[PDB]
């Protein structure tokens, strides 16, 4: 995952 | 010793110009290619049923968002699904971007993999017939790729294994995507994860840019027609040592310049966990800083430029208007922001406290 | 500097057992992972139509010749599609194989795919989901696998970027497999196109051997648990010397003690274009070389081993026993030649006046 | 993945400043620098002899040209016996230099040597005691240093392994130097010889640099407290294409934007067997070239900078002023193309 | 990817010859080479004034021990000061060596310095003019040489930079030696400091010397002329646990198989810290080891083969018989482990 | 091919 | 030191 | 030499  | 041109004068040209148009003063990169797994995450933050026709909304409503954010972005980023997808105008994702100046990328990895003999270390896949899925999706509108490595730091790593891997993997596909005219961005992120101080951050990022650039070098890529993404200069999220935006700033471009070669046509940072007003105002202070900076610093932002648009949405449809407009208003915040011109009016953490202790 | 056990003893042991089990004095590796790609021109050589089930009836000649090839085939390299396949009996091939004593390969790498800005130098692919593929083929009977790396010596090749790079593909190709306890067989073959001698194919296989165990180093690859699958070191095809198989041995051997450590448990070579003869010649060569040689020397014979029993068969369902005559005579001669006990009785174009 | 600081904020700051110094706006370096053995065939050339006395004049004859050379000259590279020698006056020469606004640096290697295996390519000698020579020239007046290593252009060099070797001793030098208050000069210097094009020496020269900054980075180098001095991008001697100024200005501004942090402080070009006026016609193309350069690119010139002061002295005293002119007018010219602010001055078919 | 020789065959045959001759079956190295500061520290223990001629005498006595050590001793390396001295007899040193069958290697290093930027960590110096040494050395009786390379085991340590510099600069020193017709020995000392256990040395072990023998590749080694002196695989000093000699020589086989090609003439092992006998009862294990080794597995042992004699001279000349009688049984004793056939002559829970 |  |  |  990139957003967290 | 002796030169075997990878690429011809037109190549080049072709390249070069997409990366600068990418990147060109004011505009940035929306990255909106997360996967099914991860939007997944997204949809059901806001009890919303994670379907395909509820990610093409999605998408649709960021995508074809007021024209005022037009000057903002210079490319968008999607994924496979997305790309194959069609606003409710009728026309694909990519005949939309393009209409509002933006040009279309493509996310080709296919995640990470753990190398065997290290601690908790990766390296990535996703070159197999890579050069044959770049043709096609440069005849589908595509002209630049995405390509995330990631690195840790920690008591024993990176370990020059994983930092030689990872910037060799980099340079494989960079030069797959060159062959078939796709601008390759090249993404090396170190996780902020852990409590190292911003130093450390300094320190292995000057490292694995190193090798990144050496190993470019090593694979003949040209840098003109290229983009760094790499990871901003700061501190562990558990770090209980509190730093000013424009130290971040100073230990950012320090490490660039020090390792980022004059040729690369520009940085789009990604901003990991920040919020997106931190991420702006670091990466104003990034183009503040008293520096002599060869390249475009500019952005290449998911949640920062999603997270309100996606809170405001909620999954109605009557939502559309006011939260594309959520959107568009961190699209012109970074628009200011990666031309040093973003300074709110007005006045100017958990790790911090003594619980950290 | 601080070790991450990528392997625990029980790990090794079994990696270690099955390299053995492989090489085990007199055995040899019958390849008949040809891709559909490359089966195809062998069919068409014969007047065959490529059809699957003409793939599985050959692939069943070989697999079914009589138990005088049980001693001397250590191990059997199959592609994908004939890992599934069964013989008329109905057993799976992998099985029909145990049951001679042999154990199963499977080939994993995609094919080679051209490196940018080099002089038509090439990497191999094959890497992506290579981990979930090789815990499959373990379950499906597989021990050890095979990926195929090409390097060829010309003007400026091979190219620093080509040495280091399927080097480093090949430590990743090894890596994933030992993780799935299945033995990689290191296979960095250099072509013997072109007119350079002896000496030039030694100097280049022992520079490319010296980056391909220093990778496997610095990947933490357990070389006990592998296998090497190196070109024999011979001048160029289009090469005006003359040499003796002696020679040939000495140059081999020689490479190979300077750049394989010991830890390497054996060296199954590739015979390239050699005639069925010759490959066998040369290996018995390679086994009576005067030097140390610590590591089995033994074959990974496709053509070499298939040559003559392809024509024999030509798509005749009667040409079954005839075929499989000749691949038992290649591997007899062969298990002998591993051992340097092969002994017969007994085309020079580059070398005579008309290569002037 | 540890960092361990080889130097402290102050040590940085004082290599820092004098990099900045040496190749401040307007500023070159004068290389006088040579060896006994090439000063040797330069008197040799004017018919004088060589004594200690002709050399020590000779070199007083340069740094004591009148005040016109203070603003062009940001520093001036000496061998190890002039650094300890002393102009008509009484006053060391490396007080001479300082007093006219120069920083003094010093020559540090010593020699190249074979690799054996190799076609006739060498590395660079001169690690050992290093660190104690640096730290008695710092002591003595020096403030920076030079170190030669030279790769060719041919059939199959500069190998992997010349590149690499010399990349390396190159980091081990200036590793030694910032340790003891020396601005390192990292000179890889690709020899023009030969009759290979533009594009393979632009080829070479990338390859090259980017081993050196690779090197250097393994090794802990603080780039600002460094200087670059490579060779410009031009065709090979034997080379039968003639290139216009613009195209090695093109071909060396680029080599140098694919290879050269912008953290690097400057790039002192060396001039190899180009005459004084072409190394500064090629120098003002190169600061001309429409391309971002984010460091100074400047000169660090022995013959460019002396030939004509060479010839005019002859060995003669009565020929001190006339030589000297020679000289400041180089110093002059130069100045004026580390700027871009320089001008030159049918049958050619 | 082309071949350019680094010798010829004749050049081969004579360094083999000489590797050869040096690991003999039964055969070891006495390593009488302690530098001036070294062997200060060694005559003080004993209360003798440091002079010339106690050195001199020292070193007469064990390199004139009876003809008993001659089948146990196939090589003497000495420091530049002994290799140009003279027995009683009037007999150049290396001359005394050759007569009693053993060949002379001298250490041409010139010891370790600091790595910047490295926690403590060093490479070694010594290159400078070693072509000109050896060419002298090799006139003067000298067939093989030593080059010590020191790395050490902590957190962060040896670091990448550490193992890179020091394989490269023995490989920098073995072409240099080879060129001259001189062996060289290799070695890539891993020091015994810390409380790592057997399983961090042989791990650390395995990465030095897999550097070690692609850097060798990289610079041309002829390994067949080459003999490479590393430490046996132990806990650190500081360890705990205490491993048994079965299992030391299991591990440094293991590491030795999965790093040195069988090109290797031989391995001549150093003794750290280790007691005379315990050296010899180690050195024994490992040629006991079940494993294949297609290597000499000897000794290159100093403190293992002087400890007792050193302190049965203690400075007195009356005492000569009695000190030269220890080193011989150590000469012995390690001529018999070499071969895997010495026997050394409820409170342990 | 490996063949030819 | 190679004694200690 | 550097001159010629």
């Amino acid at each position: 995952d990139e957003w967290d | 010793p002796h030169s075997h041109p990878a690429l011809t004068p037109e190549q080049k040209k072709e390249l070069s110009d997409i990366a600068h148009r990418i990147v060109a003063p004011g505009k940035g990169i929306l990255a909106a290619d997360e996967s099914t797994g991860s939007i997944a995450k997204r949809l059901q933050s806001i009890g919303t049923e994670n379907t395909e026709e509820n990610r093409r909304f999605y998408r649709q409503l960021l995508l074809t968002a007021d024209d005022r954010v037009n000057p903002c972005i210079g490319g968008v980023i999607l994924f496979h699904e997305t790309l194959y997808q069609k606003a409710d105008d009728g026309r694909p994702f990519p005949q939309v971007i393009k209409s509002k100046g933006g040009v279309v990328g493509i996310k080709v990895d296919k995640g990470v993999v753990p190398l065997a003999g290290t601690n908790g270390e990766t390296t990535t896949q996703g070159l197999d017939g890579l050069s044959e899925r770049c043709a096609q999706y440069k005849k589908d509108g595509a002209d630049f790729a995405k390509w995330r490595c990631v690195l840790k730091i920690g008591e024993h790593t990176p370990s020059a294994l994983a930092i030689m891997e990872n910037a060799n993997v980099l340079a494989r596909y960079a030069s797959i995507c060159q062959q078939n005219g796709i601008v390759p961005i090249v993404e090396p992120e170190i996780l902020p994860d852990g409590d190292h101080d911003l130093k450390r951050c300094q320190y292995v990022t000057e490292k694995v840019l190193a090798a990144v650039y050496k190993a470019l070098s090593d694979h003949h890529i040209y840098l003109e027609g290229t983009l760094l993404k790499p990871n901003m200069v700061t501190p562990g999220h558990a770090c209980t040592q509190k730093y000013s935006h424009e130290e971040i700033a100073m230990a950012t471009v320090t490490a660039l310049r020090r390792t980022v070669p004059p040729a690369v046509t520009g940085v789009t940072f990604l901003s990991g966990g920040q919020s997106e007003e931190e991420a702006s105002i670091n990466l104003n202070a990034i183009n503040k800083c008293p520096l002599l900076k060869p390249w475009a610093l500019t952005f290449s932002y998911g949640r920062a430029l999603q997270a309100s648009a996606l809170k405001a949405w909620g999954g109605k449809k009557e939502n559309l208007k006011a939260a594309q407009e959520e959107y568009v208003k961190r699209a012109l915040a970074n628009s200011l922001a990666c031309q040093g011109k973003y300074t709110p009016s007005g006045q100017a953490s958990l790790f911090i406290s003594n619980h950290a202790y």
